[PDB]
């Protein structure tokens, strides 16, 4: 059972205090999704020391569960405007809003229905890891 | 380094930091070439010709401006004299209004306009490396002067068209070419240094696909690469789109061919 794109329960900070499904996050998968290109690709732009070449667009994600909760963690994954308005941060967790949405990089335009770039275990799985930097 | 200078052939003064085009002045200090993000070993390949691999796409069109193409039997070099003479200055004032076409035009169509009512020759496929030799010909010869387009008058509107695409999110990942090349140029995706992602340079040639880049093959990728559907090569989005690139940076030295990453 996963919460679909269209459910998630957001507070006013951005903020997601349950999982998005009840299968426990495997941080191993986590850390895997995150320097998966095709996948999270986080690493375009954040440095995770404990993890080559990262981007500094975004801040260092070393120390992220020391500083911020998990609620707040997650909210950052389900849809980073929300957390951190006008961010450019990708949301992961959208299927809807997007201008000119293509099939991957195949330059060709979805038709039908719009699948979110990762999916809500993908997303526990991340969490998961990300729980692991303290 | 980024605040050394540029001097192509120990000749050409190439001007690669400039005050902000009123325009854009609150958003940039100034503006800068993409010459001044790279590593100091890719900077000096574009130093001297004989280094920039570029350079023998030029010299093949150096050629092909002399050999007559065609139903006509003509070559460029019969209407428009030496190459270094009647394409002079061109590269720094397009994309432009053109009288002919009541439209703001591209040097490519330029180009295909004479090779098919004026040669009687096939047109050239507008991203290939035919087009992209032969622009990077005509930017070579103005190496050095500033980049010049207008943007007001009877090119306002598509100026203003390029203006909004710029600043347009795009793709699943929801990105515009100011996301990265406004907001956080001199930062790094990945291993990549973000410049201003300026066209002074173009056609660009690549270390990465050692061959020269069109402008519009450039822009077709970066909108791509937000997960998301490019404007067609040539159309009027991608023209308006690189006259108003072409103007955020007015007063950087015409470069091309370049080398970059
Ligand atoms: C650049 C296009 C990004 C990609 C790809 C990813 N993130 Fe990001 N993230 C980005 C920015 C610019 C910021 C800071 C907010 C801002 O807009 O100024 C962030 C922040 C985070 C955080 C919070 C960290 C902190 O503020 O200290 C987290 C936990 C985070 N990002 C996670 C994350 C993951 C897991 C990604 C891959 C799925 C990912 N980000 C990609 C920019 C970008
Ligand atoms: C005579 C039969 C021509 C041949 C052969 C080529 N061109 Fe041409 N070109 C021609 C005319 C009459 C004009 C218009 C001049 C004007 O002032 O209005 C042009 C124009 C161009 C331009 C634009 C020039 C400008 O000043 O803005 C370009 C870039 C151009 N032509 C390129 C070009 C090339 C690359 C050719 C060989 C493939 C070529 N022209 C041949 C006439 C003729
Ligand atoms: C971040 C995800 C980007 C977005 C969105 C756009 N561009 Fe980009 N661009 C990006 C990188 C990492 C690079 C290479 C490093 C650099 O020099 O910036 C580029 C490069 C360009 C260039 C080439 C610059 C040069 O040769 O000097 C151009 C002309 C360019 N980018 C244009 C461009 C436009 C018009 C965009 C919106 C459609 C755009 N880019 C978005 C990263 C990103």
């Amino acid at each position: 059972a996963e919460v679909a794109p269209g459910d998630v329960a957001i507070d006013g900070q951005g903020h997601v205090a349950r999982p998005l499904t009840d299968a426990p996050g495997d941080p191993v998968e986590g850390r895997r999704l995150m320097t998966d290109r095709s996948v999270g690709n986080c690493i375009a732009c954040h440095e995770v020391t404990e993890m080559q070449f990262p981007g500094t667009v975004g801040p260092s994600l070393d120390g992220v569960a020391a500083r911020y909760p998990e609620a707040m963690i997650r909210g950052i994954l389900v849809n980073s405007k929300n957390v951190f308005p006008e961010t450019v941060m990708p949301a992961y967790y959208r299927v809807e809003g997007f201008n000119r949405p293509g099939i991957a990089f195949t330059s060709k335009p979805i038709e039908g229905e719009i699948r979110p770039l990762m999916t809500a275990g993908q997303i526990e799985d991340v969490v998961a890891y990300l729980m692991t930097l303290t | 380094g980024p605040d050394d200078p540029l001097v192509i052939n120990g000749e050409i003064e190439i001007v690669t930091r400039a005050p902000t085009p009123a325009h854009l002045a609150d958003r940039f200090d100034e503006i800068r070439s993409g010459w001044t993000f790279r590593t100091d070993d890719t900077q000096a390949l574009e130093m001297d010709d004989f280094e920039n691999s570029g350079m023998v796409f030029v010299e093949e069109a150096r050629a092909v401006w002399d050999r007559p193409e065609g139903t006509e039997g003509k070559a460029c070099a019969d209407c428009h004299g030496a190459v270094d003479d009647g394409m002079y200055g061109l590269r720094a004032v397009y994309p432009k209004y053109v009288e002919s076409a009541g439209k703001v035009r591209t040097v490519e169509q330029m180009i295909n306009a004479c090779r098919t009512s004026r040669m009687g020759a096939p047109e050239w496929d507008y991203i290939g490396p035919d087009m992209t030799a032969m622009v990077a010909l005509i930017a070579s010869v103005s190496r050095g002067m500033p980049v010049s387009v207008a943007i007001d008058g009877p090119a306002q509107s598509t100026w203003e068209k390029g203006r909004e695409i710029y600043y347009t999110r795009y793709g699943q990942l929801d990105l515009s070419c100011a996301s990265c090349h406004e907001q956080y140029f001199d930062h790094y995706i990945r291993a990549d240094h973000l410049s201003q992602g300026q066209i002074n340079g173009f056609p660009s040639y690549r270390l990465k696909n050692a061959r020269l880049n069109a402008v519009h093959d450039r822009f077709r990728g970066c909108i791509r690469d937000t997960r998301g559907v490019p404007f067609a090569v040539g159309s009027p989005e991608f023209v308006a789109l690189e006259l108003y690139v072409a103007s955020r940076g007015n007063g950087l030295s015409v470069e091309g061919p370049s080398v970059r990453n």
